[PDB]
């Protein structure tokens, strides 16, 4: 039947779907890629640019961009191919068919949701759309009313509390640090053992090699200790030419940057000390229950052990009379998207939409109006 | 971003 | 060619080609060439009652009533000197260079005599620069009438200078593309870290247009500059005029390159297409190979 | 697309319903062999026009004969700059209409574009390869027309960005 | 302002960067005298826009938020706060007097600190509790040139005179009771 | 290097 | 503060 997209169009994986369902119909990269030689022989695939997936598969002879950076759109003459990519091929669905529910970050430039709306009235003639906060679908997602979303995206990191579905837009906090800034700190400290990543092809083999060695330690210090003292806790990944690489004190110094950002050379705090704040932002009447709601979310918080490391900071900074319960889902990669597979099939929700005259009459600045 | 930080 | 220039080619030709001429001895021969410009614009080069001795150019602009106002001929005298002489009859502004006075170095006065149109221009804007530098405040705002249906309101405060395009172009599909390229026009300001504050709209005018009569209405757009007190100093204003002179013809000029690019892709996705047809012609079985001519091979 | 897969299969069902063509030599005149379906001179060798639509303004117009079928498309047009791209590349596409076999150097009043099967085109070319022409042009011309689209808004971006930098 | 900054597309967050927002708000700020004539103002015209220019030699163009920023001073919900504005505040605390001083009170308001230094503030308070207080009473906001320094300069004024050498805390004194002495002899 | 480039 | 407000 006919129903709305879901488009999660995060900084780092595009995430698209039908409203309605418990999982995405396509996953891939939001990479572009362009050739950087001359071709030679004849009739043999001469075409202007790779996009997702493919261009993962070619990434010997192009040289990949992000579209999306830090949860902001730089390259709009890539978003749009993004999109075009995702409508036409990923999905194979019209545009102009079915509405959209795109998300952005919060405290975002006010222009990059007006583009959005421009882009998806002007280019795409949607009927609707709409322009939701990725930690409140997160929320939805969860099956729950009141908590403390801690969306580590991987291109950004924010925390939204919500209580009785009264988000506080004053607690909201923003932290520019996720998957990409550990990838390139993985990369800046692989350089220790000798193994030397620069092009953009070897930053997705790094990518690779994070998301599945890398962990986050319970505690620094010791599992320093550890690693330095015995070789026991070092892993081997060959790379794809036949190169076997073994990495091991760098597996949890890649994670650990997210609560010491010192090592990035950040004046920043730790998502710690960052959902914390968030916390004692709100007022006290309801602290309590945000406590017990703790809800992490995108693909960054993957790491193995995460929770226990979040829960075990979190109780030595908050009250020690205050149920710490970090609330993990197995599932937590697509939460973004599955709230929004709720959000947009729900029957209060129909009348919230940015219909196309609305549009029409009252500019693209509608979407400040419309979408919190 | 316009200013500040790159994006 | 990118940027559209400011300089006359047809002017700098003709006096260059008469200066030439007359340097090297030879007796002068007679001149009369008409020709037009952007925006409407009226050239008219000739000899002032068969004097084959004297040339004349004269331009005659759509601005006719801003540049006859007190001190809007400040520039032009500056620059031309002596060569200002009284408009001739049905023009505006009229040069009238002697070839047996000329001065030595003749490729100044030719280049100068090139950017008639454009020192016409800046004589009739720089009045609000100067009265933007002076410390001012509340000095005369205007409406250029540098086009027939489209305006340039000008304003001049104590720390800005504002201009206004109202600005419609005349066939359907250039309105159509039009409107495109000035709604992608904010997005000019992320390729330099100085640029002025650009707005655009096309609901409803500006707040400067209410007790005024520059052109309104359901189908023209506005485009807003807020040129600050570094883009109007006395160094880098000669770039700003140009640009604020030249703007609507340069967007005119790229909405009009834009289908002759367009026109590639179409081509290369009809060859695309052509190419999946293709697969329905049967392959020969044998084809007889012939010369670069067409005939028969006449051999093996 | 998916979208279309229901509209694209009835329109490949009718086509290959028609396309059963067979030579025929004309009866207004001696020896003229001539497309039936163009000149609409005997009101006996004229099957029915039949049209498929998806929505009210996407459909496509299919005349048969016993000779000759003509395939009339009229593609989705959203706006005005798809109206114009649409325009442009459709007459792009005519400009070579002896190197596309089938098609017409004209479109029938009302339609965007318009192919001209006959015999001959039956004969000597694959019949299947030709309803697979016809079905991938109606899947792939929305998605063309919309990168166009992406194009002229990334020249404009270029345009202004190549302006403003100067100041 | 550094939370309304990002709107526009800027984004400072660090300790030395909020220096930067600060110089930013000092400079540019003011109070609108009518808060929502101001908003369809800037959102319809180019008269508010102004330009900064960074110590790295960006420069960054506020408009609406000129006056968005110091505006939170009579709309604290702005803030996510409970409380009232800073006119509100004056007024309650004018009313829990008694009925007898009250028009004194109401004659002889004096602004003070370093965040009274707003363009237009003086005049949008004197709006705000005119249009508070009764009708018959008269409303003068006193605020001097140099309310930047009246602390200190009040300060000074105390120090000089005679009267006050009596009202110090000695040495002796903090050395016989202890720290507590402050309560006592300062009031 | 022993990864990536030679040295 | 201690309780209430950070201060
Ligand atoms: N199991 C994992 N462990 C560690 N990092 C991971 C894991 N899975 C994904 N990542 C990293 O986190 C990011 C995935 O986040 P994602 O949910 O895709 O958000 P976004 O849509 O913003 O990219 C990627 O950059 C990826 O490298
Ligand atoms: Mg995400």
């Amino acid at each position: 039947d006919i129903a709305a997209l879901v488009v999660d169009n995060g900084s780092g994986m595009c995430k698209a779907g039908f409203a309605g369902d418990d999982a995405p119909r396509a996953v891939f990269p939001s990479i572009v890629g362009r050739p950087r030689h001359q071709g030679v022989m004849v009739g043999m695939g001469q075409k202007d640019s790779y996009v997702g997936d493919e261009a993962q598969s070619k990434r010997g002879i192009l040289t990949l961009k992000y579209p999306i950076e830090h949860g902001i759109v730089t390259n709009w003459d890539d978003m749009e191919k993004i999109w075009h990519h995702t409508f036409y091929n990923e999905l194979r669905v019209a545009p102009e068919e079915h509405p959209v529910l795109l998300t952005e970050a919060p405290l975002n430039p006010k222009a990059n949701r007006e583009k959005m709306t421009q882009i998806m009235f002007e280019t795409f003639n949607t009927p609707a759309m709409y322009v939701a906060i990725q930690a409140v679908l997160s929320l939805y997602a969860s099956g729950r009313t009141t908590g403390i979303v801690m969306d580590s995206g991987d291109g950004v990191t924010h925390t939204v509390p919500i209580y009785e579905g009264y988000a506080l837009p004053h607690a909201i906090l923003r932290l520019d640090l996720a998957g990409r800034d550990l990838t390139d700190y993985l990369m800046k400290i692989l350089t220790e053992r000798g193994y030397s990543f620069t092009t953009t092809a070897e930053r997705e083999i790094v990518r690779d090699i994070k998301e599945k060695l890398c962990y986050v330690a319970l505690d620094f210090e010791q599992e320093m200790a550890t690693a330095a003292s015995s070789s026991s806790l070092e892993k081997s990944y060959e790379l794809p030419d036949g190169q076997v690489i073994t990495i091991g004190n760098e597996r949890f110094r890649c994670p650990e940057a997210l609560f010491q950002p010192s090592f990035l050379g950040m004046e920043s705090c730790g998502i710690h000390e960052t959902t914390f704040n968030s916390i004692m932002k709100c007022d006290v009447d309801i602290r309590k229950d945000l406590y017990a709601n703790t809800v992490l979310s995108g693909g960054t918080t993957m790491y193995p052990g995460i929770a226990d490391r979040m829960q075990k900071e979190i109780t030595a900074l908050a009250p020690s009379t205050m149920k710490i319960k970090i609330i993990a889902p197995p599932e937590r990669k697509y939460s973004v998207w599955i709230g929004g597979s709720i959000l947009a099939s729900l029957s209060t929700f129909q009348q919230m939409w940015i219909s196309k005259q609305e549009y029409d009459e009252s500019g693209p600045s509608i979407v400040h109006r419309k979408c919190f | 971003w316009x200013a500040x930080c790159p994006a | 060619m990118i940027l559209l220039e400011v300089n006359n080619r047809i002017i700098e030709e003709t006096l260059a080609l008469k200066f030439e001429n007359a340097a090297a001895g030879n007796k002068p021969e007679a001149v009369e060439v008409t020709f037009a410009d952007f925006d409407g614009v009226l050239y008219h080069i000739s000899n002032p009652n068969g004097d084959k001795t004297k040339v004349m150019v004269s331009i005659s602009l759509k601005f006719y009533k801003e540049l006859q106002a007190h001190g809007a001929d400040e520039l032009l005298k500056r620059v031309y000197g002596s060569f200002l002489v009284n408009p001739e009859s049905g023009y505006n502004v009229s040069l009238l260079y002697d070839l047996e006075n000329l001065p030595a170095s003749k490729d100044s006065i030719v280049h100068q005599a090139g950017m008639l149109k454009r020192n016409c221009f800046a004589s009739v804007f720089e009045k609000y620069f100067q009265f933007q530098e002076e410390g001012k405040e509340g000095e005369n705002r205007a409406v250029i009438h540098y086009r027939d249906d489209e305006t340039m309101y000008v304003e001049s405060k104590k720390d800005r200078v504002t201009v206004v395009f109202s600005t419609v172009f005349k066939d359907d599909d250039d309105v159509v593309i039009g409107k495109v390229f000035m709604q992608e026009f904010k997005e000019g300001r992320r390729a330099s870290h100085t640029a002025p504050q650009v707005l655009f709209s096309h609901r409803e005018p500006p707040l400067e247009l209410k007790d005024t009569d520059a052109a309104v209405g359901d189908n023209i757009g506005y485009i807003t500059f807020v040129l600050f007190p570094r883009h109007t100093n006395a160094s880098a204003r000669d770039n700003t005029i140009n640009l604020i002179h030249t703007f609507r013809d340069y967007l005119h000029y790229h909405i009009k390159c834009s289908k002759a690019y367009i026109h590639t892709r179409m081509r290369a996705k009809t060859s695309d297409f052509l190419k999946v047809l293709n697969r329905a012609r049967p392959d020969a079985e044998k084809k007889e190979m012939k010369t670069i001519t067409g005939k028969t091979f006449s051999s093996r | 697309t998916a979208t279309l897969r229901p509209y694209l299969s009835a329109v490949r069902a009718t086509l290959q319903a028609a396309l059963c063509l067979e030579n025929f030599s004309s009866q207004v005149v001696e020896r003229h062999n001539k497309p039936e379906v163009e000149v609409r001179s005997s009101k006996e060798l004229l099957l029915q026009p039949v049209t498929i639509s998806r929505n009210e303004k996407e459909k496509v117009l299919i005349e048969g004969s016993i000779n000759s079928v003509r395939v009339s498309i009229a593609v989705k047009q959203a706006d005005e700059i798809e109206k114009i791209l649409c325009h442009k590349f459709m007459r792009f596409m005519m400009m070579r209409a002896e190197n596309f076999f089938i098609l017409r150097r004209k479109p029938v009043e009302g339609y965007d574009i318009s192919f001209l099967i006959t015999n001959f085109h039956t004969e000597q070319m694959y019949k299947h390869k030709l309803v697979d022409f016809v079905i991938h042009f109606m899947e792939e011309i929305d998605k063309e027309i919309s990168e166009m689209k992406l194009s002229v808004n990334a020249r404009a971006r270029i345009v202004a960005e190549e302006f403003l930098k100067n100041f």
